[PDB]
RNA sequence: UUUAAGAACGUGUUUAUUU
RNA sequence: GACCUGGCGGUGCUUCAUAUCCCUCUAGAGGAGCCUGUUCUGUAAUCGAUAAACCCCGAUCAACCUCACCACCUCUUGCUCAGCCUAUAUACCGCCAUCUUCAGCAAACCCUGAUGAAGGCUACAAAGUAAGCGCAAGUACCCACGUAAAGACGUUAGGUCAAGGUGUAGCCCAUGAGGUGGCAAGAAAUGGGCUACAUUUUCUACCCCAGAAAACUACGAUAGCCCUUAUGAAACUUAAGGGUCGAAGGUGGAUUUAGC
C-alpha cells in the first residue's frame, strides 16, 4: 500500500486540516504549493539553495513559535524579498508575538542577506476540515 | 555549511530562543540511563585495559 | 556537525580541489599538447602526480546534502530520491507535482 | 546535523511502537509497556541554560515605569533555577505513579461487583442519578474471520437498580 | 481573564470607499481586511467550501487585490510624467531601418532570490543589412567570405553575437569593433586575392 | 446543520460583499451580474487548480449550501403531514396523489423528453430514495400516460420529464471561396497521428494533386498511399474533375496520406450533394482517427507488454 | 501609458522524471514527477528608453510569486563614424 | 493612496488579536518589537561568524555584523586613532598615557580628537546593548587632567572644552575657562559662543534686566571677533528667555526681527520658543491671540526642513494655544499646515502625537457642527491616535447639545474597543444621558440594549483586589432604563442591589415603578416598591404608600405597611 | 456409472505634551 | 455431547472468465556466442534481496574516490556539548511489495436468538437505520473512449536498523577515526537480455521502379589478439575506432513468457 503524506483513517475521533487530509496526487488539483519561487522553472537556476533555505525556515519557525503554529507555513519570494505567512494560535500573549516577529525578521535578514517580513494570522483553534 | 546551522541553533537553544524537540528527547533518554546505570564511562579508564 | 564522516571527507576533498585547481590547470596544459618537447612534458607528468590525492577532482562524490547518500541523487536539488519525495509529496517544492498522462 | 532532526510526534510514534505487527495478535507482553511523556509541559519561552532575561519574552517589559534591558542571571541564581525545575518535575511525575486504591469487587483482578456509576443522562431531560450500576460478568469471546483470524470481542453483563424495587439487567 | 480578539474591520468599511488605500502594495490575503465572503476548498459530502477565516489555500494564492483596474488607471496617471514621446516621423518599420540600420539585442532576466546575477545577460547581438553599408562589388563579395555562416543571403542580414567578455558594455564595444574591422578589411585589397 | 437564521445572515454578507467587489473593479453595483463576479474573483484570486470545485468561489448561499428539509413538527409536537411516520412523507404523498388520479379515470370512463433521473428526483422531494423506489414511481407515471389523461394530468406529468438536446451527426460544409482569377475552391484541415495537412480543393480541375509543391505520384511512391488519395474521389465518382493543392507536415509516410485523405474529403463536401456527404460519413471518410501511440509504463517493456514473468 | 502591445501564448513545456517508490528494492514500482512551465509573451513596439524604464519597473515590481521574466530589448542605433567611409 | 481610516498604523500586525486596542498597547507593542530587534543584534554581534557568509549580489553592507573591538593591538599613533573612532573612552585614555609615557610625539590633531570624545560623554562610556538631577561634570575627571598635560593649545582646544562643560551643567566653570581664552589672544567659534549664552543665564537666578545686559555683551564680543551667528545662536536666546514670561515678551520680538535682518529664516523651533514665552496662564490672553495669528500667516503655505532639534515641538504647542483660545478657524490652519508637503513628520513622537490630536479633536466637538465632528472622529480614530477617556466624554457632551442621542449605543461599543470598558467616569456619564428624558419606543429600546452591556461590565471587573462597587447613579440609571424600555422583569431584580450596597434610590425611580405595577395589577409588586423605600426612610414613601393603598392594595397588606415604618 | 494423484519436524498467537 | 463463525473439500447445481481456464491466434524463452545478475567453488578480503511478492533487484550504476571489506601502520575529549554501516526489521517511525486484473471495513443505535458464541434478507417486501473510509464520481494526457493515477480495513511478525531518525542491548587505547596498498576470480550450474544461424536475406546507392553478393574468402562476435584515440593524476583493465581473426551456430529437448 501507499503511505506517503497520507493520514490513515481511524475510528472518527482524529481531526485533520485541509492540507493534511489530501494526498500527493492532489497537489495541483485540490492543493497548491507551500513555497513559491522560480528555481524549478525551465531555464532557471539555484533551485538547490532555495530548498535548503525553505527546510531551515520551517524548522526555525517551529521551534521559535513552540506550540503556536496552527498549520504549515507559506513561503513567498518576490525578487529579493522573502515573505513568511503563518497561521498561529491565540494562547500566547501579543507582547510575546511582537518580540518574536522582530527577533526572527531581523535574525533571518542577516543570515540570508535579504529583507524578510513575517505575516501572522491568528485563529482561535486549529481549523478542522474533517474527522478521520 | 552544517557547522553554522548546527552551531547557531545550539547557541539559540542555550539562550532560550529556539526549542529543539529532538535534543529534549535524547536529553531525557540520556538522563534515564544514568538512573539505570547505563552511563558513558570515563575515557581511558574503561572496562578494558 | 555534518551527517557522517563520509560527508566530512568529501567536504575536505572539495576544499583541497579548489586550492590546487589553478596549479593543476596550468600543468595539465603542458601535458595536453604535441607542441612542447617530450622532455618537458615528462617533468610535468611528475609534478602533477606529486600533488596530494584529495586535490584530484575525480575523487569528489555528489552526495545528498541532507542524508549523505552517494547514489540516487538528483543533481538539480542535491537531494536523494527519498528526501526529494518527502518534500515533494508534502507540497514543499515549488512547481513539483506528480505526473499522469 | 540540524537537518537530520525530527519532531516530537515522530520521535515518540517510533519509540512507543503502538502500531506494529507485534501488537496485533497478542505477540507482546504488557508487563513493561513504554509510556509517553510530554517534554514541553514545564518549559517556558525564553528560558535557557545561560540564564538570559529577554525583556518582553522571559521577564516583564517595563519595570518601575521604565523598559528593562538585557540582563543575565548569575551563576548562583541560575543554579537555583535548574534545581528548582527538577523538583517541579519529580513532583508532577510522582503524582502519576501514585495509584488509587480502587474498591475491589469479588476479587482483586475480577470485574464482578464493581460499580460503573449512574447511567448516562437521556437527551430529553432524563436522568438516572438514583440508579446504581454493578458488573456481573466480563467474558472475552472470539469469532474466526477470514482475513484477521481470531477476532476478540467483549461480552459484559450488568445490573442497575434504584434500591426501591426497580432493577434490570442487559448485555 | 483571557484577551479577546476584536471584530474584523471589514464591518467598518463602507461600500463607496477607496480600495487602493486598503491594499496599496502586494500583501498576503488578510480575511479581516478583505470584505468579501469568498470561499475556497473542495467540499466534503453534503458540505460547502471552507471559509476564508483560517484558510491556507487563499494564503497560497498570489492575489491581485493591489492591482485593481481603479488603481492601475490611477497609478499610470502619475507615471506619464516619466515617459517620453516616440518620434512621429518613424511611423513604420521600413522607415526605422532607413535612419537606424543597426539593431542591438540584449536580454535581462528577473528571478527570485538574493542574487541578481545571471551569465546569460552578457550576450549582445548586432544585426545589420549589407544594403545599408557603403560597399562595392569586391568589398561585399569579400565580406561575405569572412563572416561565414553569420550572413543570411535570403535576408541579406549580418548577425554578430558576442559573449566573450564578462560585462555587456564590453561585448557591445567588441561587436561594433568587429563590424568596423570587417568593413575596412573588406575594402582593402591584398595581393593573394589575385589568385582567385 | 445550517439553520434558517444562519442562511439569512449569509444572504446579507453576499449582498454587501457584492457591492464591495463592484467598487473594487469600478463597475455599477446595480448592473453587476453573477457572471461578472466569477470574472473578478478569477483575476483577484488566480488559481490554476485543475479541479474547478477547489478554486475560490463567491456565489449565492442558495447555490452553495445544500437544500435542507424544513422542521416537520411544531411546539406542541404534532407533525404537519399525515404521512410523517413513514419517513418518506414526500415520496408517498406523491404516490398517493398519482394513484388517486388513476382511480378517477376509471370512474368517469418523447424524443426530447426523458424521465427524471433518480438523483434529480431526490432534490425535488428533498428525500433520500432507493433504486427500486424510483422504478415503482416511474411505472405509475408511464401507466398514467397510456390512459386518456386530462389536460391537468399532462401538466403534472411534465414536472417529472426533462428535455434532451439531440445532437446532429451532419457534417459541416465549408464556405466556398474565390481566388483572384475567380476560381471556386474550399479549404479544410486533417490530422492523422502527428501529421497535419491543409488541403485546397478547386471546384473545376483536371485531376491534378500537388503535395508541398510536388506532384502526388512523386511524393507518395508507395501505391497504398496513392490509393488513399483516390478513395475520397472514387467513392463519389469524381475522378479527374478537381485540382487539389495541399501541404502536409509532420508524421510519417502513411500518416501524411491519411491526413490528406481527410482534408480533401472535408473540402470536397462543398461541391457535392447532402446525400453524398452523408454517404461519405457512413464510409469513414469524414471522421478523425483517434488511434494514437500509447505511452510506455514504468515496470513494463512497452505500452501493454510486460517483463518476462518467473514463477520460481 | 499609450503603448502598442501584442500578446501571444507560446507552447508549454513539461519536464518529467521518475524515481523509485520504495527505499529498498522493488525496482518495478516507481513514482513519476513533472514540472509544468507555462509561457506568456508580451510584444511591445515603438518605445523610448524612459517609457520602457517606467513600464518595466511598474510590472517587474508587481511580478507575482513563482513568475520569472525574460525581457529582450531591441535597440535602434546608427552607423558609427568609422563606418561611413573607408580609410584605405 | 491615502491613509486607511479602518486600519491601525502600518507598523502593527493587521490582525484583530494583535491589533492594539488601547493607547498603552500601542506603545508597549512597539517596545516589544524593538526589543526583539535588539536581542537579534546582540546575537549577531556576539557571534559574527554565523552571519559572515555573504550570498547577496549586490552586496548589502547594512546586513553584516558590526565589529566594535579594536584590531590593532600594538601601541602607536594609528592604534589610538582606531580606539577614538570606536568611542573607547577608558581604553583610549588609559592607552594615551602609555603613548605619552613612552615619549612618542603626539600630533595636535590626534589629541584634539580625544578631547572631543571626552568633552562630549564627560569621561564616561557610551550606552551599549549589554556588558537627570545634579551636575554631571566632575572636578576629578580626565577631561581636566589631560588638558593640563598638553604642551600646546590652539583655539579648538578651548572651544571643545568650553562646550563640554556647558553641556554637563558646568556653567560656572565654563565662564572661568573662557576668561583664559581671551587672555591667550584667541578667538572662539559660533558653537562655543552658543554654549556661552546658556551659561550666562543658568549660572545665576538674577532679574531679567541684569541678564539682558549680560547677554548683549557676548553678542558685542561675537561681532568683535568676526563671528557670525547662526539659527541656533538665536534659538538659545529665546529658549533661555522663557523663564521671564512677562518681561521677555517684547525683547523676544526684537530677537525675531534681528533674525530676519541677517536673512536667517526662523525654523519651527524659533516660533516654538516664542509662543511658549508669550503664552501664560492668564484669562484674557489678549497678547497671545494676536501673536499666533501673525505667525500662521507667515508660516502658511510653506515646506519645512530640519534645522533645530526642537523643530518637532512646534505643533504640539500651537494647538495648545488654540485650545486655550477656543478658536477653531486657527486650528484648521495649524493642521492644514501639517499636511502640506511632508510637514506631517514634524509632529513628533507618540506622546507628542497623542497630545496634539487630543487638544485638536476636543476643540472640534465643542465648536463645530455635529455632522462634521463625526467625520473627524471616523478619520482620526483609530488610524491617527487612540482616544483617552476624556475625549469620549467631550464627544458625548456634543451629541447631547445636538440632540442626536441615537448614536450613544455606538460610542459605547467603540469605547470598549479602545480600552475604556472599565472607566468609572465614562460609564457614569453615558447612563445619565440616556435616562435623562423619555424617548420613543424604538430609541428607548436601544438604550436598554446598551444599558444591559454597561451592567455586565460592572459585574465582571479585572481588579479583584477590592469588592465590586456599583455607583449610586449607575444603579439608579440601569434600573430606570429597563422600565421605560419595557424590561420590567429585569427592573425588579435590581432592587435588591440598592440596599445590598446601601445605595439610595431616587424618587423618580420609585414614582415610575407605580405604573409598572398598576399596568400589571399585582398588589404584591406594589408593596415591594413600598417596602424598599421604607428601609431607606424616604419621605416620599409614606405619602406614596397611601396612594398605592387607594389604587391597588390588599386589605391585609395595608395594615402591615403602616407598622413597618 | 468414466485413469492416477503420496507426504509437510517441535514450542510460541490476547486485560485494568515641552516646561 | 451439541452448536457459532471462518477456512478447506480430488464438494453439488447454475452462471461466467476475455489476453484468460481449455481449444484457438502472433512473436519469443529453453540450444550456440556474447553482455549481465545469482548460486556454488575459490580468495587474507563487504552487506542486503533471494516461492508467487529475489535474480541489469538497493545501483537513473564499483579503475582510486565511492567503500561499509582484507592486510599493515597510525591517532585518543577525537569534524560534533563526541562517535559506532555494532546486534535486534520478531521493538518501531519513515517509504513500499502482496492479495488489489478485489469491494468491502465500520463507529454510533435498534431488533432477533427464552438477553449464548452470533445473526439481521424477500420491492405485490418479512427489522434493520447508518456517519465516515474505499470503490464510484471527479481530475491529468488527445474527448464521452482508453491509458495513467487512485485503490480502504486487513493478510504474509513480508522488505529495509546499510537513506535518515530511533527504543533496547553492547564497544569507548576501539566494535571509533585516519593513511597506504590490495581482493572483487571461475571447475561448474542457472535467471534475464543482446546479436545470429540467412534469401521477407547480405553489401552499396537511395530512403522504397537499382546494381551486386549468395556455403570452407558465403551468412555469422559488441569475443579474442594488436594498435590508436577520448576521459582522468593514474586505463593489459573503462569507452570509441581501426587492423587482425572468421569460432560456435543450420531455428533449438521436457517445459515455458507476453500480448485485444
Ligand atoms: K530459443
Ligand atoms: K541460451
Ligand atoms: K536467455
Ligand atoms: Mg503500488
Ligand atoms: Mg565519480
Ligand atoms: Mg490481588
Ligand atoms: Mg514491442
Ligand atoms: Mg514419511
Ligand atoms: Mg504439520
Ligand atoms: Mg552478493
Ligand atoms: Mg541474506
Ligand atoms: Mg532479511
Ligand atoms: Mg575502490
Ligand atoms: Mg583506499
Ligand atoms: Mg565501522
Ligand atoms: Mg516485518
Ligand atoms: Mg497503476
Ligand atoms: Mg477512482
Ligand atoms: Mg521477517
Ligand atoms: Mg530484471
Ligand atoms: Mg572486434
Ligand atoms: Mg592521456
Ligand atoms: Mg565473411
Amino acid at each position: 500500500k501507499n503511505r506517503a503524506a497520507r493520514v490513515r483513517v481511524s475510528k472518527g475521533d482524529k481531526p485533520v486540516t485541509y492540507e493534511e487530509a489530501h494526498a500527493p496526487h492532489y497537489i495541483a488539483h485540490r492543493k497548491g504549493w507551500l513555497s513559491l519561487h522560480t528555481g524549478n522553472l525551465d531555464g532557471e537556476d539555484h533551485a538547490a539553495e532555495r530548498t535548503v533555505e525553505d527546510v531551515f525556515l520551517r524548522k526555525f519557525m517551529w521551534g521559535t513559535f513552540p506550540g503556536c503554529l496552527a498549520d504549515q507555513l507559506v513561503l513567498k519570494r518576490r525578487g529579493n524579498q522573502l515573505e513568511i505567512c503563518a497561521v498561529v494560535l491565540r494562547q500566547l500573549s501579543p507582547h510575546k508575538y511582537y518580540f518574536l516577529v522582530g527577533y526572527s525578521e531581523t535574525l533571518l535578514s542577516y543570515f540570508y542577506k535579504c529583507p524578510v517580513r513575517l505575516h501572522l494570522q491568528t485563529v482561535p483553534s486549529k481549523v478542522v476540515y474533517k474527522y478521520l | 555549511n552544517h557547522h553554522t546551522y548546527a552551531e547557531l541553533m545550539q547557541t539559540l537553544r542555550f539562550l532560550g530562543l529556539y526549542r529543539d524537540e529532538h535534543q529534549d528527547f535524547m536529553d531525557e533518554q540520556k538522563r534515564l540511563k544514568k538512573l539505570r546505570g547505563k552511563e558513558k564511562p570515563k575515557k581511558g579508564e574503561g572496562k578494558r585495559a | 556537525h555534518y551527517v557522517d564522516w563520509r560527508m566530512w571527507r568529501d567536504v575536505k576533498r572539495r576544499k583541497m580541489a579548489y586550492e590546487y585547481a589553478d596549479e593543476r590547470l596550468r600543468i595539465n596544459s603542458l601535458r595536453k599538447n604535441t607542441i612542447l618537447p617530450k622532455i618537458l612534458q615528462d617533468v610535468a607528468d611528475e609534478e602533477i602526480a606529486a600533488l596530494p590525492r584529495d586535490s584530484c577532482p575525480v575523487r569528489i562524490r555528489n552526495r545528498c546534502v541532507m542524508t549523505s547518500r552517494p547514489r540516487g541523487v538528483k543533481r538539480r536539488w542535491r537531494l536523494s530520491r527519498i528526501v526529494f519525495r518527502h518534500l515533494a509529496d508534502h507540497g514543499q517544492l515549488s512547481g513539483i507535482q506528480r505526473a499522469t498522462w | 546535523s540540524f537537518f537530520t532532526k525530527l519532531t516530537a510526534d515522530e520521535l515518540w510514534k517510533g519509540a512507543l511502537a503502538e502500531t506494529g505487527a507485534g501488537a496485533k495478535k497478542g505477540r507482546g507482553k504488557r508487563t513493561k509497556k513504554k509510556k509517553r511523556k510530554d517534554l514541553n509541559r514545564g518549559q517556558i519561552i525564553g528560558e535557557g541554560r545561560y540564564g538570559f532575561l529577554w525583556p518582553g519574552l522571559n521577564v516583564p517589559l517595563m519595570k518601575n515605569g521604565a523598559v528593562q534591558t538585557i540582563a543575565q542571571r548569575s551563576k548562583e541564581e541560575q543554579e537555583k533555577v535548574e534545581a528548582d525545575m527538577i523538583q517541579q518535575r519529580e513532583e508532577w511525575d510522582r503524582k502519576k505513579k501514585m495509584k488509587v486504591k480502587r474498591e475491589r469487587g469479588w476479587s482483586g483482578n475480577s470485574w464482578g461487583g464493581i460499580s460503573l456509576g449512574p447511567p448516562d443522562p437521556g437527551p430529553c431531560g432524563e436522568t438516572y442519578e438514583d440508579f446504581d450500576t454493578r458488573i456481573l460478568e466480563v467474558r472475552n469471546v472470539f469469532t474466526m474471520t477470514a482475513k484477521e483470524g481470531r477476532k476478540k470481542s467483549i461480552r459484559v453483563l450488568v445490573a442497575v437498580g434504584n434500591g426501591k424495587g426497580a432493577a434490570g439487567f442487559s448485555i | 481573564p483571557r484577551r479577546k480578539a476584536l471584530p474584523p474591520r471589514t464591518e467598518k468599511m463602507a461600500v463607496d470607499q477607496d480600495w487602493p488605500s486598503v491594499y496599496p502594495v502586494a500583501a498576503p490575503f488578510k480575511p479581516s481586511a478583505v470584505p468579501l465572503p469568498v470561499r475556497m476548498g473542495y467540499p466534503v459530502k453534503k458540505g460547502v467550501p471552507m471559509a476564508k477565516e483560517g484558510n491556507l489555500e487563499l494564503l497560497k494564492i498570489p492575489n491581485f487585490l493591489h492591482l485593481t483596474p481603479v488603481a492601475i488607471k490611477k497609478h499610470c496617471e502619475a507615471l506619464k510624467d516619466f515617459c517620453t514621446e516616440w518620434p512621429a516621423a518613424l511611423d513604420s518599420d521600413e522607415k526605422c531601418e532607413k535612419h537606424f540600420p543597426i539593431e542591438i539585442d540584449s536580454t535581462d532576466y528577473v528571478s527570485s532570490g538574493p542574487s541578481v546575477r545571471n551569465p546569460r545577460a552578457r550576450v549582445v547581438v548586432l544585426r545589420v543589412k549589407l544594403s545599408s553599408l557603403n560597399l562595392d562589388d569586391h568589398a561585399k563579395k569579400k565580406l561575405i567570405k569572412l563572416v561565414g555562416e553569420r550572413y543570411c543571403k535570403t535576408t541579406d542580414v549580418l548577425t554578430i553575437k558576442t559573449d566573450r567578455c564578462p560585462l555587456r558594455r564590453q561585448n557591445y564595444d567588441y561587436a561594433v569593433y568587429l563590424l568596423t574591422v570587417l568593413y575596412h578589411e573588406s575594402w582593402n585589397t591584398e595581393e593573394w586575392e589575385k589568385s582567385k | 446543520t445550517y439553520t434558517e437564521d444562519f442562511i439569512k445572515k449569509q444572504i446579507e454578507e453576499f449582498n454587501i460583499g457584492k457591492r464591495h467587489l463592484a467598487n473594487m473593479m469600478g463597475e455599477d453595483p446595480e448592473t453587476f451580474t453573477q457572471e461578472d463576479i466569477d470574472r473578478a474573483i478569477a483575476y483577484l484570486f488566480p488559481s490554476g487548480l485543475f479541479e474547478k470545485r477547489a478554486r475560490p468561489v463567491m456565489k449565492h448561499p442558495e447555490q452553495i449550501f445544500p437544500r435542507q428539509r424544513a422542521i416537520q413538527w411544531g411546539e406542541d409536537g404534532r407533525p404537519f403531514h399525515y404521512l410523517f411516520y413513514t419517513g418518506k412523507q414526500s415520496y408517498y404523498s406523491l404516490m398517493h396523489d398519482v394513484y388517486g388520479m388513476l382511480l378517477n379515470l376509471e370512474k368517469h370512463q418523447v424524443i426530447g423528453s426523458r424521465w427524471l433521473i433518480k438523483e434529480e428526483l431526490e432534490e425535488m422531494l428533498v428525500e433520500k430514495l432507493s433504486d427500486l423506489d424510483y422504478m415503482q414511481f416511474i411505472r405509475l407515471l408511464e401507466k398514467l400516460l397510456t390512459s386518456q389523461c386530462g389536460a391537468a394530468e399532462e401538466e403534472f406529468v411534465q414536472r417529472f420529464r426533462r428535455s434532451v438536446t439531440l445532437e446532429s451527426k451532419k457534417q459541416l460544409i465549408e464556405p466556398v471561396q474565390y481566388d483572384e482569377q475567380g476560381m471556386a475552391f474550399s479549404k479544410s484541415e486533417g490530422k492523422r497521428k502527428t501529421a497535419k495537412a491543409e488541403a485546397i480543393v478547386y471546384k473545376h480541375g483536371s485531376g491534378r494533386i500537388k503535395v508541398n509543391g510536388i506532384d502526388y505520384q512523386l511524393y507518395f511512391p508507395i501505391t497504398q498511399d496513392r490509393e488513399q488519395l483516390m478513395f475520397p474521389f472514387h467513392f463519389v465518382d469524381r475522378l479527374g474533375k478537381h485540382d487539389v493543392t495541399c501541404t502536409v507536415s509532420g508524421g510519417g509516410r502513411s500518416a501524411q496520406a491519411g491526413a490528406i485523405r481527410l482534408a480533401m474529403a472535408k473540402a470536397l463536401c462543398s461541391f457535392v450533394t447532402e446525400d453524398e456527404v452523408e454517404w461519405m460519413r457512413q464510409a469513414g471518410l469524414l471522421t478523425t482517427d483517434p488511434r494514437v501511440r500509447e505511452r510506455k509504463k514504468p515496470g513494463q517493456e512497452g505500452a501493454r507488454r510486460k517483463f518476462t514473468w518467473k514463477k520460481r | 501609458l499609450g503603448i502598442s502591445i501584442k500578446v501571444h501564448e507560446p507552447p508549454r513545456k513539461i519536464e518529467r522524471f521518475t524515481l523509485l517508490q520504495s527505499v529498498h528494492i522493488y525496482k518495478k514500482h516507481r513514482v513519476q514527477y513533472e514540472m509544468r512551465t507555462l509561457y506568456r509573451c508580451l510584444e511591445l513596439e515603438h518605445l523610448t528608453g524612459s517609457t520602457a524604464d517606467v513600464y518595466l519597473e511598474y510590472i517587474q515590481r508587481n511580478l507575482p510569486e513563482g513568475v520569472a521574466m525574460e525581457v529582450t530589448k531591441t535597440q535602434l542605433e546608427q552607423l558609427p563614424e568609422h563606418i561611413k567611409e573607408p580609410i584605405w | 493612496v491615502n491613509r486607511d481610516t479602518t486600519a491601525v498604523p502600518y507598523v502593527f500586525q493587521d490582525d484583530p488579536y494583535l491589533m492594539p486596542a488601547s493607547s498603552l498597547e500601542s506603545r508597549s507593542f512597539l517596545l516589544a518589537k524593538k526589543s526583539g530587534e535588539n536581542v537579534a543584534k546582540f546575537i549577531i554581534n556576539s557571534y559574527p561568524k554565523y552571519f559572515q557568509k555573504d550570498i547577496a549580489e549586490p552586496h548589502i553592507p547594512c546586513l553584516m555584523p558590526e565589529y566594535f573591538e579594536p584590531q590593532i593591538k600594538d601601541i602607536s599613533e594609528a592604534a589610538l586613532k582606531e580606539r577614538i573612532e570606536l568611542r573607547k573612552v577608558k581604553a583610549s585614555v588609559d592607552m594615551f598615557d602609555q603613548l605619552l609615557q613612552a615619549g612618542t610625539t603626539v600630533s595636535l590633531e590626534t589629541t584634539n580628537s580625544l578631547l572631543d570624545l571626552l568633552c562630549y560623554y564627560g569621561d564616561q562610556e557610551p550606552s551599549t546593548d549589554y556588558h537627570q538631577f545634579g551636575v554631571t561634570w566632575r572636578a576629578k575627571n580626565n577631561a581636566e587632567r589631560i588638558f593640563s598635560l598638553m604642551p600646546e593649545k590652539n583655539e579648538h582646544s578651548y572651544c571643545t572644552m568650553i562646550r563640554g562643560m556647558v553641556k554637563h551643567r558646568a556653567y560656572e566653570q565654563a565662564l572661568n575657562l573662557y576668561t583664559e581664552l581671551l587672555n591667550n589672544r584667541l578667538h572662539a567659534d559660533v558653537y562655543t559662543f552658543n554654549a556661552l549664552i546658556e551659561a550666562t543665564v543658568c549660572a545665576i537666578n538674577e532679574k531679567f534686566e541684569e541678564k539682558w545686559s549680560k547677554i548683549l555683551e557676548l553678542l558685542r564680543h561675537m561681532v568683535a571677533q568676526k563671528v557670525k551667528p547662526n539659527l541656533q545662536t538665536f534659538n538659545t536666546i529665546l529658549k533661555c528667555l522663557r523663564r521671564f514670561h512677562v518681561f521677555a515678551r517684547s525683547p523676544a520680538l526684537q530677537v525675531l526681527r534681528e533674525m530676519k535682518a541677517i536673512g536667517i529664516e526662523p525654523s519651527l523651533a524659533t516660533y516654538h520658543h516664542i509662543i511658549r514665552l508669550f503664552d501664560q496662564p492668564g484669562d484674557p490672553l489678549k497678547r497671545s491671540s494676536f501673536i499666533i495669528y501673525d505667525i500662521m500667516n507667515e508660516l502658511m503655505g510653506k515646506r519645512f526642513s530640519p534645522k533645530d532639534p526642537d523643530d518637532d515641538k512646534f505643533f504640539q504647542s500651537a494647538m495648545s494655544i488654540c485650545s486655550s483660545l477656543r478658536d477653531l478657524e486657527l486650528a484648521y490652519q495649524v493642521h492644514g499646515l501639517l499636511k502640506t508637503g511632508d510637514n506631517w513628520k514634524f509632529i513628533g513622537p507618540d506622546q507628542h502625537r497623542n497630545f496634539y490630536y487630543s487638544k485638536f479633536f476636543d476643540l472640534i466637538c465643542l465648536m463645530e457642527q455635529i455632522d462634521v465632528t463625526l467625520k473627524w472622529y471616523e478619520d482620526l480614530i483609530p488610524s491617527a491616535y487612540f482616544p483617552h477617556s476624556q475625549t469620549m466624554i467631550h464627544l458625548l457632551q456634543a451629541l447631547d447639545v445636538a440632540n442626536r442621542l441615537e448614536v450613544i449605543p455606538k460610542i459605547w461599543k467603540d469605547s470598549k474597543e479602545y480600552g475604556h470598558t472599565f472607566r468609572s467616569d465614562l460609564r457614569e456619564e453615558i447612563l445619565m444621558l440616556m435616562a435623562r428624558d423619555k424617548h420613543p419606543p424604538e430609541l428607548q429600546v436601544a438604550f436598554a440594549d446598551c444599558a444591559a452591556d454597561i451592567k455586565s461590565a460592572y459585574e465582571s471587573q479585572p481588579i479583584r483586589q477590592t469588592a465590586q462597587d456599583w455607583p449610586a447613579t449607575s444603579l439608579n440609571c440601569i434600573a430606570i432604563l429597563f422600565l421605560r424600555a419595557g424590561r420590567t422583569q429585569e427592573a425588579w431584580k435590581m432592587l435588591g442591589l440598592f440596599r445590598k450596597h446601601n445605595k439610595i434610590p431616587r424618587s423618580e425611580l420609585l414614582n415610575e415603578l407605580m405604573d409598572s405595577a398598576k399596568v400589571s395589577n399585582s398588589p404584591s409588586q406594589a408593596i415591594e416598591v413600598v417596602e424598599l423605600a421604607s428601609a431607606f426612610s424616604l419621605p416620599i414613601c409614606e405619602g406614596l404608600t397611601q396612594r398605592v393603598m387607594s389604587d391597588f392594595a390588599i386589605n391585609q397588606e395595608q395594615k402591615e405597611a403602616l407598622s413597618n415604618l
